[PDB]
């Protein structure tokens, strides 16, 4: 059952329509929620370069931060709009102040590994990721790049373990995003267990780090709290969410929508 | 007996698959 959740999360898709910025037929693809725009759009680039970081993407006038996972961008920015997601493709006037350059897939690999290392520092003080052989780091990357669930999780499983005498990771890797992508996200140190060893819930996390999301009168959700396009109950244990609903980068990226 | 939160995860994922794929299985995969 829980393994089924890992698979369902891994194979999440956003149907997307790419239209070339005016200054060419629109192009349609199922994009993996868990990956990155600049990693999965070779076909788009191929399609449009036949009529003319450098390519960049835009939603309703706002440049899309490719280093945020696709599913997170969609949930935060477009989940209230009808599918397919309408993205505009640009090849000129790169927004130098707004977007990180992405000159090659190596840049994406570096960002991804950087996120994984920060997550393991939070979870295990880097012990797991540092004890792996270098080729294991490569296998994690190639698992994502080639959309190979088995290949990725043969290694990722190790990052989801924790000591026998514990009931979860040291701290949970999460980031909470509100309204837009340019607003800094919320990220704090938060332990998955309480001082008495009880498991903290999603509600506990929000009460502590984003209480504006909670109705003070009854303690229930006030805003929409979205993870991978679904809305877990507040009483969902945080450790379980970290193990099963994290992105490949080992983070729980969470959208708050008014 | 299964926790309510767990049942919700499975039901919402079932719904998401229908929402994000029902009208779109004719789209090409970005990664194949």
């Amino acid at each position: 059952d829980d393994k089924d959740v890992l698979r369902d999360v891994w194979f999440g898709r956003i149907p997307t329509c790419f239209t070339l910025y005016q200054d060419a037929e629109p192009y349609y693809l199922l994009l993996p929620r868990v990956s990155y725009l600049t990693l999965v759009t070779d076909k788009v680039k191929k399609h449009f370069q036949k009529v003319m970081s450098e390519i960049w993407f835009e939603y309703e006038g706002t440049p899309l931060k490719w280093h945020y996972p696709i599913g997170l961008l969609f949930d935060l920015l477009a989940s209230s709009s009808a599918l397919p997601w309408n993205i505009t493709v640009h090849f000129k006037s790169f927004p130098e102040k707004d977007l990180l350059h992405c000159p090659s897939k190596d840049a994406i690999e570096a960002h991804f590994m950087s996120c994984m290392k920060e997550a393991d520092a939070l979870k295990h003080k880097s012990q797991v990721i540092n004890e792996m052989q270098k080729k294991d780091h490569k296998q994690l990357w190639m698992g994502l790049q080639n959309d190979r669930f088995d290949q990725f999780w043969a290694i990722n499983r190790k990052l989801m373990e924790y000591p026998a005498e514990e009931n979860g990771f040291r701290y949970i890797p999460f980031r909470i995003y509100q309204t837009t992508t340019e607003r800094p996200f919320i990220q704090k140190l938060f332990r998955p267990v309480a001082a008495d060893g009880q498991l903290h819930t999603l509600g506990d996390l929000l009460k502590e780090v984003c209480p504006s999301a909670i109705d003070p009168e009854d303690g229930e959700k006030k805003n929409q709290v979205m993870i991978h396009g679904i809305e877990p109950m507040l009483e969902t244990p945080l450790q379980w969410l970290s193990e099963h609903l994290s992105y490949p980068d080992n983070f729980l990226h969470i959208s708050i929508i008014p | 007996q299964t926790a309510a939160w767990r049942k919700q995860i499975f039901q919402q994922l079932t719904e998401r698959t229908k929402r994000e794929l029902e009208n779109f299985r004719h789209y090409e995969q970005a990664v194949e």
